[PDB]
């Protein structure tokens, strides 16, 4: 109502349709008294009420779809679940996921990331696939438990775009996102290609560019630990037999 | 459809010839102790290696043998302070890199991955680094 | 008219539009069956609203107790308040077990029972022995993240086939010729190009349109885009006034709090500590149908027993349940409760309120997934057009959907669509031609909005629509209020000529995309509130306080023995078919009979209307 | 060998663990045996390590080829010079001790 609390946001901007445009930071003032508690709430309010040209991804609005991942106050997170910092003395800086080709504004081109995911064959593979569809495969509570902390990934790419290794060798290093998923299939008690899944990582980059920086785990919006999955892979990588 | 390898290839092809800018990273990313201790582990390893390489080079190139250089220095009867300061500075890198290297070996065993334990192991590393250096620079 | 926009033409055997759970299943189902398939979606597949589904997907597997798909069939038919086509419901429920087993064999990380099988929980309105043997436990699930897993499993599976995806392409309209669908036209958001995908068959699985409302559980992306393209094709949409308000969307944010909470032992409580459902549905209590639970909660609030400082919501209590159970069965909502309500479900209740959630109505199809038109009293399938998922109206949900029946719906009919095109067509068959300027009107409209410089900005119009639908078409409805809404609404729709956009580019112009979604949304809201106003009866989710009874062809509360069957035109047990004159925004209605026969009376008996209470 | 990448990763760790043990061994049993072990261990560890660095930060077929080439020289030279010191001079342990006498 009456008695505002104006917060400033410096957001990255780049129009691929303004010939010869240069990335620039634009600042927006928002009244937190007439805005939802989340940064996405702020981003939407801005596009709706001050600059409908501010472009970005969003959909779910509850942190499950992974669409809105961006860099807020130097860290990768989901705009839709990151509380706006109430300290009016600070201007929150919003950038696109780091080291990514910017398609427009806060929208990164994630196709390489998607292709990397495709490359590890994230889907159940059984030697005999002659019986697909006749009966539920059996999996114990204990084996289904090993999947917790792995299946929840929403493929948001915050962790991978936070890892310096992926910043320097993203073309060959799969990244925490995809690697954890590769591990997600390695330990599914129902999959029969564990050895082949490891074989695919027998090169200097795919997996071994991880030097345990742990930015990934710190940045994960779902509280997942890709960094640890990666280390379990290394232990398998170095114990499996042909 | 397009295979993953095909997609990666057009991704680079498309973008490297585009007018699309690269979003910033190292210049805008928020640091943490873990991150900082991690690259420091790199800088120290490298420095230890360049140090070990300068030593072997000198063993093959300098006219005089080690004992003479040691003497030369003892003949300057330098302030212990400076003596201690140099020794400390000498062993810090090694100490930091050693303790933190043990940290990495523990991680390689797959232990200490909870983010809060990463912060713990690191701080322990930092104090052990500080203590071992002081101890040694004093020996 | 000038091609200021370049055009790229594609030719496939099939074009699937939408890549949520239904679209994905339809798309590789087609590729799997040999068809050179294109899948066009505005979102990267895993971003689809489906990924947010929580509680589960029903199937009489019998992993918890002995089951019978026929019992599931009955629960659904009863659930739909008899507005559901029983042939479809028959198909859907008999196929369930196989469809779910198929998801598991794809790798869906279902939760497990002690016997290594798919763990199933209880859900609203499911019973054993056709309503006589107590609570059913057939909601197969992945903790409270079944949608997320289902969508990831399907996307991963699709990676194995030659399906061509066109991600972040916004489908504008259908390419209609002589009442047959030739394909679709779209805007490629990444590069500002126009694309025409000619195919012999088009499947529309574009999701619902909960964003016609101010407060929904739906994603900002649920804007009924495909529903809208049907309208613009001159085809009718069905039962749009049948909007489901989920009992427990969290207070404030709107995020859904799965019914799975109640399935696991959660209870609704008023500002007086009362478990009021023991009073509105003495038997099912908190597990009554959604329309029922939502109305019940609503009365409690307007009657003054609502909780919180504004007494505008009630409490979902879970804290009486063991903590390991909450962690194992409801990990998702536990976190969501904390994030959006600061609630620790192990100590305090979650503030909830009925929230627009799902659309029972949609593009009308037959049980094979084929879109149907209704001329002179007969259902005719529109050649080359199919629909599945929430975007459709098979209708297996009729006037009210049983929770966990959509995720089922999605995979069953998405596969049906595939199986059907397959038995009907052959891969490679010569793709139908399209006139050189086909779609030219979509570009027109597109370019018109891109430069709009009126007085009313999109966000302003939209909000006008959402607020109108919110107070004129809620849980309880009335003719005067609905009549008001219909006009306000038609005003807003006329006022779209006063629209102002600002972004003038074409690449990733979401200013423009969201304006197209407003046109799309309005087409849906109109049909929804007008159909509501015309439907003078109370059925399932549609509750008219001025017409509190359900009106069938017979009064089924008494013996039919010597009853003058009411004429079609004098009772409401029929599907609403809406049409809209795009230009004016004039809504036109017609009705078609509800299909009561099953696919085999010997195998599954048609179930006659009856009193519907829980 | 198909398992080259993992064999290396292991060897790398094995060598660090090796080099770690020589630290206490050089202070408790200083002499030739340890001095050479340190020469070998320090050279190898520093080599593999500098290679990870090049691998991470050097791109292009040629630049890489180059960096790697010159690393291989730096390392053989280093191992050589360390071995010279051990043979013609006091050796690593005794030297440290003397340095730690100033
Ligand atoms: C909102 C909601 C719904 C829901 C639920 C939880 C939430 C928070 N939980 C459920 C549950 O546990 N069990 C169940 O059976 N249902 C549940 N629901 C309802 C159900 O999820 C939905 O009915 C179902 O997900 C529908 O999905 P469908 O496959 O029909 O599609 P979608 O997910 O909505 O995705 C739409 C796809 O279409 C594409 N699209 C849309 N517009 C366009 C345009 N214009 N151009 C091209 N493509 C378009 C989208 O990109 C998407 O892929
Ligand atoms: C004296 C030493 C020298 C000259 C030296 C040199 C190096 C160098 C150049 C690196 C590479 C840095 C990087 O990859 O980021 C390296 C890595 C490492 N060193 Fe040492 N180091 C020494 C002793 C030790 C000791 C005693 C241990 C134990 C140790 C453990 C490690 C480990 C574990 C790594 C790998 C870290 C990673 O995974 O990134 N180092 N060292
Ligand atoms: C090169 C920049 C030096 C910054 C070193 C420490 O940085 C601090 O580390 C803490 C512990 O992880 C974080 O919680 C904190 O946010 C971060 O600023
Ligand atoms: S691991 Fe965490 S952050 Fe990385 S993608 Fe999955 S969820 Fe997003
Ligand atoms: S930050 Fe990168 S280096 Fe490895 S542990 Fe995480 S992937
Ligand atoms: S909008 Fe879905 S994760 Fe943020």
């Amino acid at each position: 109502a009456a008695t505002s609390r104006i917060k400033k946001f410096s957001i990255y901007r780049w129009d691929p349709d303004k010939p010869g445009d240069k990335p620039r930071m634009q600042t927006y003032e928002v009244d937190l008294n007439k805005c939802g508690p989340m940064v996405l709430d702020a981003l939407i309010k801005i596009k709706n009420e001050l600059d409908s040209t501010l472009t970005f991804r969003r959909s779910c609005r509850e942190g499950i779809c992974g669409s809105c991942a961006m860099n807020i106050a130097g860290g990768n997170t989901l705009a839709c679940t990151k509380k706006i910092d109430p300290d009016l003395s600070k201007t929150t800086k919003i950038y696109p996921l780091p080291h990514m080709y910017v398609v427009k504004d806060l929208v990164p081109d994630l196709s390489n990331f998607y292709a990397q995911y495709k490359s590890i064959e994230p889907y159940l593979k059984k030697k005999d696939e002659s019986k697909q569809g006749k009966e539920q495969y059996l999996q114990s509570i204990e084996d289904r438990q090993k999947l917790d902390g792995l299946y929840e990934c929403i493929l948001c790419a915050c962790c991978s775009t936070s890892c310096p290794s992926y910043w320097w060798n993203g073309d060959k290093y799969l990244g925490p996102a995809v690697l954890m998923q590769a591990y997600r299939w390695m330990i599914d008690s129902r999959d029969d290609y564990t050895e082949e899944r490891l074989a695919q990582l027998q090169d200097p980059f795919s997996l071994y560019r991880c030097h345990t920086i742990m930015n990934c785990t710190r940045t994960c919006p779902k509280g997942l630990n890709p960094g640890k999955a990666i280390a379990e892979i290394k232990k398998m990588m170095a114990t499996y037999k042909e | 459809a397009t295979t993953a390898k095909e997609e990666m290839a057009r991704f680079w092809e498309k973008n490297t010839k585009s007018s699309r800018p690269l979003s910033p990273h190292i210049s805008i990313y928020k640091w943490s102790l873990p991150m900082a201790m991690s690259i420091t582990h790199r800088g120290t390893g490298v420095a230890l290696s360049l140090g070990v390489s300068l030593f072997s080079l000198a063993a093959l190139l300098l006219p005089e043998q080690f004992p003479h250089y040691v003497a030369v220095v003892k003949s300057l009867s330098l302030s212990p302070a400076l003596i201690y300061s140099a020794k400390f500075a000498l062993v810090f890198p090694l100490s930091y890199h050693t303790w933190n290297g043990i940290r990495h070996l523990v991680w390689d065993m797959g232990k200490g991955f909870k983010l809060s334990q990463v912060e713990q192991s690191g701080v322990v590393v930092l104090i052990l680094t500080l203590l071992s250096s002081a101890g040694i620079a004093a020996i | 008219i000038s091609t200021q926009y370049p055009v790229v033409d594609h030719e496939f055997d099939a074009v699937v539009v939408g890549a949520g759970g239904a679209g994905l299943r339809a798309a590789f189902g087609l590729s799997e069956a040999g068809f050179n398939t294109a899948c066009v979606t505005k979102l990267f597949p895993t971003r689809s609203h489906t990924v947010a589904a929580q509680g589960g997907i029903n199937a009489a597997l019998g992993n918890m107790e002995d089951d019978n798909w026929r019992w599931h069939f009955y629960d659904t038919v009863k659930g739909s308040d008899w507005l559901g086509d029983q042939d479809a419901i028959h198909y859907m429920t008999e196929q369930a077990p196989a469809a779910v087993i198929e998801l598991e064999n794809y790798g869906m990380p279902f939760s497990r029972t002690e016997e290594g099988k798919i763990y199933q929980r209880a859900f609203g309105g499911q019973s054993l022995q056709f309503g006589k043997g107590g609570q059913a436990h057939r909601c197969c699930c992945v903790a409270d993240r079944t949608g997320h897993s289902l969508l990831h499993t399907l996307y991963g599976r699709s990676l194995r086939y030659d399906t061509s995806y066109f991600v972040e392409y916004f489908a504008l309209d259908l390419l209609m010729e002589n009442g047959e669908c030739r394909g679709v036209i779209a805007l490629c958001i990444e590069d500002g190009t126009i694309h025409r995908f000619r195919a012999k068959n088009t499947v529309i699985a574009t999701g619902g349109y909960g964003r016609t409302y101010f407060s929904c559980t739906s994603a900002h992306t649920s804007t009924g885009d495909g529903t809208a393209m049907v309208t613009r094709a001159g085809l009718p949409c069905q039962d749009l006034e049948f909007v489901q308000f989920h009992p427990t969307g969290i207070y404030g944010a709107g995020c859904l709090i799965t019914e799975g909470c109640r399935g696991e032992g959660g209870i609704l409580i008023n500002s007086q500590g009362e478990r009021f459902m023991e009073r509105y549905a003495p038997v099912a209590k908190d597990l009554a149908s959604r329309d029922v639970v939502s109305r019940s909660m609503t009365i409690e609030i307007r009657e003054g027993r609502g909780c919180g400082p504004e007494k505008d919501h009630v409490y979902l209590q879970l804290h009486h349940l063991p903590p390991q159970q909450l962690a194992t069965r409801l990990p998702g909502i536990s976190e969501t409760a904390m994030i959006f309500a600061g609630v620790d479900v192990t100590k305090e209740p979650i503030p909830v309120l009925p929230t627009v959630h799902y659309n029972m109505g949609g593009i009308p199809t037959n049980y094979k997934g084929q879109v149907i038109t209704h001329v002179n009293g007969e259902d005719k399938v529109v050649p080359g057009l199919y629909a599945c998922g929430e975007a459709a109206s098979a209708s297996v949900h009729g006037a009210n959907r049983l929770g966990a029946n959509s995720l089922l719906d999605l995979v069953v009919f998405g596969r049906a669509c595939a199986l059907t095109i397959a038995e009907t067509c052959k891969p490679g068959e010569p793709v139908p031609s399209i006139k050189p300027n086909a779609g030219e009107e979509s570009v027109a409209n597109l370019d018109k909005l891109r430069f709009a410089d009126g007085t009313i900005r999109t966000s302003e119009a939209r909000l006008n629509m959402q607020k109108t639908m919110q107070s004129h078409a809620a849980v309880f409805r009335t003719g005067s209020i609905l009549q008001e809404g219909c006009e306000k609404l038609s005003q807003i729709y006329r006022d779209l000529a006063h629209l102002k956009t600002f972004d003038r580019g074409i690449v990733w112009n979401t200013d423009l995309v969201e304006t197209l979604e407003l046109q799309n949304l309005m087409l849906c809201a109109l049909q929804t509130i007008y159909g509501a106003e015309a439907r003078k009866e109370s059925r399932g989710a549609h509750a008219r306080e001025d017409y509190k009874l359900r009106i069938d062809e017979f009064d089924y509360s008494k013996p039919l023995q010597g009853q003058q069957k009411r004429p079609f035109e004098e009772h409401w047990r029929k599907h609403t078919l809406s049409y809209v004159d795009v230009k004016s925004g004039k809504v036109t209605l017609k009705y078609r009979p509800v299909i009561d026969r099953t696919l085999n009376e010997e195998d599954c008996s048609s179930v006659p209307p009856a009193i519907r209470s829980y | 060998s198909s398992k080259a990448a993992s064999l290396h990763w292991t060897s790398e760790r094995a060598v660090s663990a090796l080099l770690l043990g020589l630290l206490p061994a050089a202070y408790l049993y200083p002499g030739p045996a340890v001095d050479y072990s340190l020469a070998a261990a320090l050279t190898l560890h520093g080599h593999w390590g500098l290679g990870q660095v090049i691998t991470d930060y050097v791109h292009g077929d040629t630049p890489i080829k180059v960096a790697n080439t010159g690393l291989y020289v730096l390392s053989a030279i280093t191992f050589t010079g360390l071995c010279y010191f051990n043979y013609y001079d006091v050796g690593i342990c005794k030297a440290v001790a003397m340095l730690w006498s100033i």
